[PDB]
C-alpha cells in the first residue's frame, strides 16, 4: 500500500487542480500544490487546548503534516466535554503530547510534534521556521506576545518589507456562545495591538468593592482568594491557592460563606466558588468547532493562495438564531507594536503609569531603560525598590525603551 | 459507581453546566438523536452532540465507506473503507463518551420511509445530511405529521446549507443578550418610591438612586419624563453632575451620569410579547394548550389586572458601587416585588388550570419563577413546511427575488443548490466531479438552473460565475466547511432538546469563500 | 489591504 489511498485527497484537490472565477489573483492551478501541504508547509498551533483540538484535525484532513503544537498544560476532566482528542485514561498527561499522539494516530500519515512548553519559552529562530501560525489561546496575554513575536521577525530594507519575512497570524477565540476569528499578516494589516478595544482584558474588581463593599457573592468569594488566604494560610505557610484542589475550593467556599451572612448577600455555592477562584469562562464543543473551522479555512487560504483571505475579523454568535459579521480592522498609524517609527510621549511614575493605565498602551508592569542605564525594572526586589526611586537624569530628545510581559519586543518610545 | 458517575459529570460538563444549566443538561442526556448518513458534515455535528453528553444516537446509513470519506473525515479511517459507513462511524464517534449509547441501522433513509414509516417516531430529533430532494421532501412530510423536530444540513463544496423545520418552539429562557434592566424609574412601584423617598455616604448610594433624586426633581418642572437622549437626557446628565459640589463624588454621581442613558429607559411591553398575548393560541384555551401558552396567557391576565399594564417586575438589577448595606436593601426591594409580581401570577395559572381541569399543580413552582424571570424575554418560533417552501404558489418568491437585488447575496446559493439538485435528477449525477466533466457540465447546469427558474417565476439574475463555481465544487465535501455547519447544526439541535436559546428561523446559508453567511424565512 | 500577499510555496531558508 502506498501512503495515500484512491481518493483520499478527492475533496481537497478540486480547490487547488481547477481554475475558478473566484480564485486568487495570484492563483495557478496545480498538482503540485498539495505536495507543499503534505511535505513542506509548516504550521504551528498555539494552544492544545479547546481550539486546539479542533484546529489539528482541520489542518490534518486539508492536507498539512508538518504540523507542531505548543502547549503548557495537563489534561484535565473538565476538559473533556470539548477538548475530543483527549479521554479519561489521560487526565494528568501532557495536552500537546496526547492531542499529537492521538491525531498521528487518527491520520495515517500525519506528524504533529508536540512540545510541552509555553510560546514565551521560545525565541526568533524557533518561529522563524513557520510558514504560517495558528493561535487558539485564551489568555489576552498569549495573543499579545505571539502577536509581537512575529512583528519582530519582520525585517524592513530601507523602509521597505521583506514578504518572505511575513509570517501570517490566524487568531480565533470562543466564549460560550459567541467567537471570534482574525487573520493578521505581521506589517501588512492590523496587528492585535492596533486593536485594543477589541482585546477587553477580563474582569478584576475594584479593591474598595472587594475589601469594603460587597455587594455579590463573587465579591465575597474574591476577597477570600485575594485577601484572606494569603493573610491566613489555610493550609500552611508559603502553601498556594490551588484552584483544582479540592479541599482548598471547600475553605474558601466556607469563609466565602461567612463573609457573605455578614454582609447578608445571597448567592455563594460552591460552583460559583470555583467559577471566581479559576475565572472559568463557559465553553462547548460547537462554538469551538465553528471558530476553529474559520481559522483553519484561512490558514488552507493562506497556504496555497487558493481564496483571498478573511478580509480580517470575523465574529460569530449563537445565542438568538445565529450569524457571522466580519470587518476590516484598520493597521494603526501611530501603533506601538507594529509602526515602524518610535513612540512620541511628551512629559518617573508619571510614564510608569501612562505606560500602563493608558489604553493604547495597555502594558501590564513595564520596566523603563534610559538610554543606556536600567531607569526601573520589575520581573529585582531591590531592583523594584532600589530603582523605585518613580521619585521625580533625562533631557529632551532621549530615547526610552519599555519592557513588558505583552510583548518580546522593546518598544522604542522617545 | 453510582454517585462517583454523578459528580464525574458534574465535573465533565461544567464549562457546559455553566450555560444551561442543570435542567438544560438533563433535557440533552434523555435525548435521542438520529443521523443519516455519516459522512464528514454528519459525525462533525454529532460529535459536537456526543461530547456535551446527549442521552443517545442512532445513525442511519446504508451506504459504504469510501476512499475520499476516510479521507475527510475524523470518524472514519482506511479500514472503514468498503464497509458499512454508519457501523464504522457509531464506533469511532461511541470512543468520545462513554456516557452516551451509540446506535445505528445500516439501511437508506428510503428504505426506512418505505417499510418502517414510525421508525423515526422515537427521536428527539432528526438530523439528515447529504440527502438529494426527494429524500427530503419525503422525509419531511412523515417527519412534520409526526411533530419529530427535523434538520437537513447540507455541505457542498464550499457552502455550508442548514435548514430547519419545527411547527411550533415555544421558549421562555431565550438567555437575552444585553437586554434593558428592569428598573421602574418611569413606572416606580410604592415600595421603590418608598425606598428612594428614605432618601436626601453620599459618595456611596447606588446610581439610581441619585438618578431617581433627580428625576423627580425633574419630572416636578417640565412635568417631561425625558426621551430626549441628548437633549432632555443630556441636561439631566449635566444636572446630576451639578450636585456634586465639593465632593470627590464623580465616581458615585458619574456612574449616575453614564447610566442615564440605560435607565431613563421606558418600561415597556416587547412587540414580541404583544404577539404572543395576541396569538391565538394564548387567547383561545382548550384541554390541549400546552404549558407555555397557559403561563402567557396568566401573564397577559396580570397584565390586565395587578400589573396595570406591565409586565410582572424582574427582579434582578445591575451591581453599583454603593455601600453593602445600601446596595442590599435596595436589591430587596425589587426581589420582593419581583416574588409578590410572581404570586399573583401564580394565582392567575391556578384560575386557568382549574377552568381547563388540566390538574392542579402540572407547573412546578420553578417553572413559575422561570417565567416571570423571563416574562419580556419569551419567544415563539414556527417553522414553515419544506412543503410550504417547495410548492409553486406558497414558495416565498418574494424573498428569493428581494434578496437577489444583490447578486451576490447568499440566497444565489441556495438557487444554486436547488440547480445542482435537479441536475442530479436530470443526470443521475453531481456536476463536475470530474476534472473532464466540468466544461462541459457548466452548461448543463444553467440549463437546470433556467429551468428551476422558470418553474417558480423566479425573475433573477444569477452571474454566470456562480454555476461555474458551483461546477469546480465537483459536490466536494471539505472538512473545514463541515465543521463549520457541525458546529453550527450542532448547537441548532442542543437548542432544540433543552428548549434554551432560540433557534435560527428557517434557512442558514454559510459561505466559506468569502467567510459570511445569513439567515432566511423560506 | 494595500498590497496583496502570496506565501512561497518553498521550503524556507
Ligand atoms: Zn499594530
Amino acid at each position: 500500500m502506498k501512503l495515500d489511498w484512491e481518493g483520499r485527497w478527492n475533496h481537497v484537490k478540486k480547490f487547488l487542480e481547477r481554475s475558478g472565477p473566484f480564485t486568487h489573483p495570484d492563483f495557478e492551478p496545480s498538482t503540485e500544490s498539495l505536495q507543499f501541504l503534505l511535505d513542506t508547509c509548516k504550521v504551528l498551533v498555539i494552544g492544545a487546548g479547546g481550539l486546539g483540538c479542533e484546529l489539528l484535525k482541520n489542518l490534518a484532513l486539508s492536507g498539512f503534516r508538518q504540523i507542531h503544537v505548543i502547549d503548557m498544560d495537563t489534561i484535565d476532566v473538565s476538559n473533556l466535554n470539548r477538548q475530543f482528542l483527549f479521554r479519561p485514561k489521560d487526565i494528568g498527561r501532557p495536552k500537546a503530547e496526547v492531542a499529537a499522539e492521538f491525531l498521528n494516530d487518527r491520520v495515517p500519515n500525519c506528524n504533529v510534534v508536540p512540545h510541552f512548553n509555553k510560546i514565551q519559552d521560545f525565541n526568533d529562530t524557533f518561529y522563524r521556521q513557520f510558514h504560517i501560525i495558528v493561535c487558539g489561546l485564551d489568555s489576552i496575554i498569549a495573543r499579545r506576545w505571539i502577536n509581537g513575536m512575529l512583528i519582530s521577525l519582520l525585517n524592513y530594507e530601507d523602509g521597505v518589507l521583506d514578504p518572505s519575512s511575513i509570517v501570517p497570524l490566524i487568531d480565533g477565540g470562543t466564549e460560550g456562545f459567541k467567537g471570534n476569528a482574525r487573520v493578521i499578516l505581521p506589517g501588512m494589516t492590523a496587528c492585535i495591538e492596533c486593536t485594543l478595544e477589541l482585546y477587553p482584558p477580563q474582569v478584576n474588581f475594584p479593591m474598595c468593592t472587594i475589601a469594603s463593599m460587597p455587594r455579590l457573592p463573587e465579591h465575597c468569594i474574591e476577597y477570600v482568594r485575594m485577601l484572606q488566604w494569603p493573610k491566613e494560610q489555610p493550609f500552611g505557610e508559603g502553601v498556594p491557592l490551588d484552584g483544582d484542589d479540592p479541599e482548598h475550593i471547600q475553605w474558601i467556599f466556607q469563609k466565602s460563606l461567612e463573609r457573605a451572612s455578614q454582609y447578608n448577600i445571597r448567592g455563594v455555592t460552591y460552583r460559583l466558588t470555583q467559577g471566581v477562584v479559576k475565572r472559568i469562562i463557559p465553553a462547548v464543543a460547537s462554538t469551538n468547532a465553528v471558530i476553529a473551522a474559520v481559522c483553519a479555512t484561512e490558514v488552507f487560504k493562506i497556504a496555497t493562495s487558493a481564496y483571498i483571505p478573511l478580509n480580517n475579523y470575523l465574529v460569530f454568535n449563537d445565542v438568538d438564531g445565529l450569524y457571522t459579521y466580519t470587518f476590516e480592522a484598520e493597521r494603526k498609524e501611530n501603533c506601538p507594536a507594529c509602526s515602524q517609527l518610535p513612540q512620541n510621549i511628551q512629559f518617573l511614575q508619571e510614564v510608569l503609569d501612562y505606560l500602563t493605565n493608558s489604553a493604547s498602551l495597555q502594558m501590564k508592569s513595564p520596566a523603563i531603560t534610559a538610554t543606556n542605564r536600567t531607569l526601573y525594572l520589575q520581573s529585582v526586589t531591590s531592583i523594584e525598590e532600589r530603582t523605585r526611586p518613580l521619585s521625580k537624569g533625562l533631557v529632551d530628545g532621549q530615547e526610552l525603551a519599555v519592557a513588558d510581559v505583552t510583548t518580546p519586543q522593546t518598544v522604542l518610545f522617545k | 459507581m453510582a454517585q462517583l458517575g454523578k459528580l464525574l459529570k458534574e465535573q465533565k460538563y461544567d464549562r457546559q453546566l455553566r450555560l444551561w444549566g442543570d435542567h438544560g443538561q438533563e433535557a440533552l442526556e434523555s435525548a435521542h438523536v438520529c443521523l443519516i448518513n455519516a459522512t464528514a458534515t454528519g459525525t462533525e455535528i454529532l460529535k459536537n452532540l456526543v461530547l456535551p453528553g446527549i442521552g443517545s444516537f442512532t445513525i442511519i446509513d446504508g451506504n459504504q465507506v469510501s476512499g475520499e470519506d476516510a479521507g475527510n473525515n475524523f470518524f472514519l479511517q482506511r479500514s472503514s473503507i468498503g464497509k458499512n459507513r454508519a457501523e464504522a462511524a457509531m464506533e469511532f464517534l461511541q470512543e468520545l463518551n462513554s456516557d452516551v449509547s451509540g446506535s445505528f441501522v445500516e439501511e437508506s433513509p428510503e428504505n426506512l420511509l418505505d417499510n418502517d414509516p414510525s421508525f423515526f417516531c422515537r427521536f428527539t430529533v432528526v438530523v439528515a445530511t447529504q440527502l438529494p430532494e426527494s429524500t427530503s421532501l419525503r422525509l419531511a412530510d412523515v417527519l412534520w405529521n409526526s411533530q419529530i423536530p427535523l434538520l437537513i444540513c447540507r455541505t457542498y463544496g464550499l457552502v455550508g446549507y442548514m435548514r430547519i423545520i419545527i411547527k411550533e418552539h415555544p421558549v421562555i429562557e431565550s438567555h437575552p443578550d444585553n437586554a434593558l434592566e428592569d428598573l421602574r424609574l418611569d413606572k416606580p412601584f410604592p415600595e421603590l418610591r418608598e425606598h428612594f423617598q428614605s432618601y436626601d455616604d453620599h459618595s456611596h448610594t447606588p446610581w439610581i438612586v441619585i438618578i431617581a433624586k433627580y428625576l423627580a426633581q425633574w419630572y416636578s418642572e417640565t412635568n417631561g419624563r425625558i426621551p430626549k437622549t441628548y437633549k432632555e437626557k443630556e441636561d439631566f446628565r449635566d444636572l446630576i453632575r451639578q450636585g456634586i459640589l465639593k465632593p470627590e463624588d464623580e465616581e458615585n454621581f458619574e456612574e449616575a451620569i453614564k447610566n442615564v442613558n440605560t435607565a431613563l429607559n421606558t418600561t415597556q411591553i416587547p412587540s414580541s410579547i404583544e404577539d404572543i398575548f395576541n396569538d391565538d393560541r394564548c387567547i383561545n384555551i382548550t384541554k390541549q394548550t400546552p404549558s407555555f401558552w397557559i403561563l402567557a396567557r396568566a401573564l397577559k391576565e396580570f397584565v390586565a389586572k395587578e400589573g396595570q399594564g406591565n409586565l410582572p417586575v424582574r427582579g434582578t438589577i445591575p451591581d453599583m458601587i454603593a455601600d453593602s448595606g445600601k446596595y442590599i436593601k435596595l436589591q430587596n426591594v425589587y426581589r420582593e416585588k419581583a416574588k409578590k409580581d410572581a404570586a399573583a401570577v401564580g394565582n392567575h395559572v391556578a384560575k386557568l388550570l382549574q377552568s381547563i381541569g388540566q390538574a392542579p399543580e402540572s407547573i412546578s413552582e420553578k417553572e413559575l419563577k422561570l417565567l416571570c424571570s423571563n416574562s419580556a424575554f419569551l419567544r415563539v418560533v414556527r417553522c414553515r413546511s419544506l412543503a410550504e417552501e417547495y410548492g409553486l404558489d406558497t414558495i416565498n418568491k418574494d424573498e428569493i427575488i428581494s434578496s437577489m437585488d444583490n447578486p451576490d447575496n447568499e440566497i444565489v446559493l441556495y438557487l444554486m443548490l436547488r440547480a445542482v439538485d435537479r441536475f442530479h435528477k436530470q443526470q443521475g449525477r453531481y456536476p463536475g466531479v470530474s476534472n473532464y466533466q466540468v466544461e462541459e457540465d457548466i452548461g448543463k447546469l444553467k440549463s437546470c438552473l433556467t429551468g428551476f427558474l422558470q418553474e417558480y417565476g423566479l425573475s433573477v439574475m444569477v452571474k454566470d460565475d456562480y454555476v461555474h463555481e458551483f461546477c469546480r465544487y465537483g459536490a466536494a465535501e471539505p472538512h473545514t466547511i463541515a465543521a463549520f455547519l457541525g458546529g453550527a447544526a450542532a448547537q441548532e439541535v442542543i437548542k432544540i432538546i433543552t428548549k434554551q436559546f432560540v433557534i435560527f428561523n428557517n434557512t442558514y446559508i454559510y459561505s466559506g469563500m468569502s467567510q459570511t453567511s445569513a439567515t432566511f424565512q423560506l | 489591504m494595500i498590497k496583496l500577499f502570496s506565501l512561497k510555496q518553498q521550503k524556507k531558508e
